[PDB]
């Protein structure tokens, strides 16, 4: 039996990969913690060996065909190894694709836009253009900042992106895939299950079926946002048309969170903030993580490990050390869990602590699995698990219990609407955009949109789906989608959609177990061990069962469902319907730009 | 006859996972002098009091001593399930016990300071189906003693031994010693059968 010759190969590979990936992770951690010239060279040296070993083992793994292995675990481990990607083209095509990807990344990372009026105002996207596009109210300043980025960087990316599409489509079709979009959608595929199967073509159906139900709430939110943006830019927005693309709160309008000060529902009730209360009680950066660990323990989850407290960097070093300020949770390998964060005494960092410790709690759960099966059920689970913790941590009851609020605090019904509206500007305000973008890319990879209709179809879709019109006409010499970080860096974008659907699917499911009475947005799962056991049962599975089975372990269903997401925003939906009686809900595609 | 406390005063103290156990029977003990030989930092007793530890005669007096910093005392606390309890040492609470921390002054040159503190983080049996973690019995030793005997050089170093149906892996974490050496004792007193001859001096 060839299954036993697969078992020994997997036994060798597990140990070799465990011993070789840990060194790469440690080198990356050392570089990200102390940025020097030796550390980066060591990081590259360690990352080359891991890639070479993985390529060799993936090539060797094809010796065992999959149609005779009967153990589901062995077959699942073998499929991950036998799945080969870019290592199928010729050497010339491979190096051409690598050069194109590197050129696109460095064009995005080192692009400047200069003021049409001031010739000494050439700004990078990160420090300057972002600052202009998130902290301005001038129509002309925002317009020039938008157009300069779209014309100086997005214009010289299209020749590269045109060859990138063909080169990636060739690689995808050299692997029994219809196109590169099918390759990307393959991350949600599950085979050889009894009733827990999932086809690549089912993802499109599920995404569209969820978007159809999402549409009305987004229409009401868009109507309210448009009606409140009129007072800030008079005689600039039509009362029945779309929204200009340069007034949305950032470069691309991915999130609407930066529009909150212009549309606060009740301006006399201030939102709950506990930074002053944390300062008054002398809260350092260690007590925040101690309280996060206490909250995680209160639901029946394990403590943090001994090495977490010794090796993690919870504060910025003072001895001139150069670090990356992005907060991350690191699965270094052999039961080594760390968190890299520059903690400040603020509410945002208090929530970020719980968000990043949820990732670490997820990594603790599947540590007793094979090396290849040590991931989330899919790409959307690992980020959805870390958001329910942040949802529970910010509730007024939790803040009262931990001691950050006076015991006599009374919950107003007007701050709830403010909180809900600020929540439905990052969550509901990004679901169309994300979806739209992916759709475009899929069509571009499918050949449905010819290379001579990219900008036309892009803006037609963004006018029809998102409801956003361009400020100036754009012919087919720009590449507007390529101006976004993920498009230029070759990253899948559907993981941000399903993440938002699982997130409220878990939270509702864990809130009925915890015996919570009232609206879902006020739910707290703390001091409920029964709700923690149910979560841990799914967390411990890892990538060892189909994600449909893992999802059913918690929510009781196999399919993505959007009803909990609409149940979360029910009071806000009622308020939005109440406030939109004297306005028009909906937009007009080809009308006033 | 004074009980022989020389072994803990000579040579390099052992690590936690390889703790040294000495059984005292039929001797006169003066733990106060030994405590004076160090800088005592912590002293926590369960089912017994420190006054009832210095006094009172016991059938057997078991001292499990090892090297242990004071910063990791909270991880040795009863009930907390972590790496130390799971893979290094699980204190046995069926009988009254005492956990004593101390600090060796630099004038005591009879004891050699080890390079680092070492404790086991993982000790598991690895098949192709994943990992099966082996947990310490209360009062016993770890299954990975023979494999860990070779010692560890760097942080998170792993040793593997092939078996008939897979392998056995152990992992060690290393932290250097800075300052006066700290070392811990677990003292267990037995009342059961054989003569309360372990008596104070
Ligand atoms: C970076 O800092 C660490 C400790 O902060 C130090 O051990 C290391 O040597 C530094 N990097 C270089 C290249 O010296
Ligand atoms: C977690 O650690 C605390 C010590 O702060 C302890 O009281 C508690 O019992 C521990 N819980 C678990 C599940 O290990």
């Amino acid at each position: 039996t060839t299954e036993d010759l697969a078992k020994t190969f997997l036994e060798k590979f597990n140990y070799e990969a465990e011993e070789l990936s840990y060194q790469n992770s440690l080198a990356s951690w050392n570089y990200n913690t102390n940025i020097t010239d030796e550390n980066i060279q060591k990081m590259n040296i360690a990352g080359a060996k891991w890639s070479a070993f993985y390529e060799e083992e993936s090539q060797h793994a094809k010796t065992y065909p999959l149609e005779e292995i009967q153990d589901p675990i062995i077959k699942r481990q073998l499929r991950a190894l036998q799945q080969s990607g870019s290592s199928v083209l010729s050497a010339d095509k491979r190096e051409r694709l690598n050069t194109i990807l590197n050129a696109m990344s460095t064009i995005y990372s080192t692009g400047k836009a200069c003021n049409p009026n001031n010739p000494q105002e050439c700004l990078l996207l990160e420090p300057g253009l972002d600052d202009i596009m998130e902290n301005s109210k001038d129509y002309n300043e925002r317009l020039w900042a938008w157009e300069g980025w779209r014309s100086e960087v997005g214009k010289q990316l299209r020749p590269l992106y045109e060859e990138y599409v063909a080169l990636k489509n060739e690689m995808a079709r050299a692997n029994n895939y219809e196109d590169y979009g099918d390759y990307w959608r393959g991350d949600y595929e599950e085979e050889w299950a009894d009733g827990y199967n999932y086809s690549r073509n089912q993802l499109i159906e599920d995404v569209e079926h969820t978007f159809t139900q999402i549409k009305p709430l987004y229409e009401h939110l868009h109507a309210y946002v448009r009606a409140k943006l009129m007072d800030a830019y008079p005689s600039r927005i039509s009362p029945t048309g779309c929204l200009p693309a340069h007034l949305l709160g950032d470069m691309w309008g991915r999130f609407w969170t930066n529009l909150y000060p212009l549309m606060v529902p009740f301006g006399q009730k201030p939102n709950i903030d506990v930074t002053d209360a944390m300062v008054n009680q002398s809260w350092d950066a260690r007590r925040i993580f101690k309280e996060a660990e206490k909250f995680f323990v209160s639901v029946g989850l394990p403590n943090m490990t001994e090495g977490f407290w010794q090796n993690s960097m919870l504060t910025e070093p003072g001895d001139n050390r150069k670090v990356v300020c992005h907060p991350t949770a690191w699965d270094l390998g052999k039961h080594d869990f760390r968190i890299k964060m520059c903690t400040k005494v603020t509410m945002d960092d208090f929530l970020t602590a719980h968000h990043e410790m949820g990732h670490i709690q997820y990594d603790m759960a599947y540590a007793a699995q094979p090396f290849l099966l040590r991931n989330g059920a899919n790409e959307g689970f690992h980020e959805a698990v870390g958001e329910i913790m942040s949802l529970s941590a910010a509730t007024p009851n939790h803040l009262k219990n931990i001691g950050l609020l006076p015991p006599d605090f009374s919950e107003d019904s007007e701050t709830d609407i403010n909180f809900l509206l600020k929540q439905a500007l990052t969550i509901v305000g990004t679901l169309p955009f994300t979806y739209m973008l992916e759709k475009w890319r899929w069509m571009v990879f499918k050949g449905e949109i010819p290379k001579e209709q990219w900008m036309q179809k892009w803006w037609e879709m963004k006018r029809d789906i998102v409801g956003v019109v361009e400020p100036l006409p754009h012919d087919e010499t720009y590449c507007d989608p390529a101006a976004l970080f993920h498009v230029a860096n070759d990253y899948s974008f559907i993981r941000y959609y399903t993440r938002t659907i699982y997130q409220f699917q878990f939270q509702e499911a864990l809130c009925q177990i915890a015996k919570h009475e009232g609206p879902l947005y006020k739910c707290d799962i703390s001091n409920s061990r029964e709700a923690g056991q149910k979560l841990h049962e799914m967390l411990s599975l890892g990538r060892s069962k189909p994600w449909t089975f893992a999802l059913e372990r918690v929510v009781g269903a196999k399919t993505m469902d959007v009803r909990p997401l609409l149940n979360y925003f029910e009071p806000l939906f009622t308020w939005l319907k109440e406030q939109n009686r004297n306005s028009f809900v909906g937009w007009n595609t080809d009308w006033s730009p | 006859k004074e009980c022989d406390f020389s072994p803990m005063l000579q040579g390099t103290p052992p690590p936690i996972y390889d703790f040294k156990r000495l059984v005292f029977t039929n001797c006169n003990y003066n733990l106060t002098k030994l405590l004076n030989l160090f800088q005592v930092s912590e002293f926590s007793c369960h089912q017994v009091s420190p006054s009832s530890l210095a006094t009172g005669c016991y059938s057997s007096l078991t001292v499990d001593y090892f090297a242990y910093p004071t910063s990791m005392s909270s991880y040795l606390q009863p009930g907390f399930a972590g790496e130390i309890v799971k893979f290094n040492y699980k204190q046995d609470f069926s009988s009254p016990t005492c956990r004593v921390l101390a600090t060796v002054p630099s004038n005591l040159t009879t004891i050699t300071k080890p390079s680092n503190y070492v404790h086991l983080t993982e000790c598991y049996k690895g098949t192709a189906y994943g990992k099966n973690y082996l947990y310490n019995a209360p009062g016993g030793y770890t299954p990975c003693l023979s494999l860990a005997s070779s010692g560890f050089s760097s942080d998170r170093q792993s040793h593997r031994q092939q078996l008939s149906d897979g392998y056995l892996v152990t992992t060690g974490s290393v932290y250097a010693v800075n300052g006066n050496l700290q070392m811990a004792f677990i003292i267990s007193v037995q009342y059961g059968t054989d003569t309360n001859s372990v008596c104070p001096m």
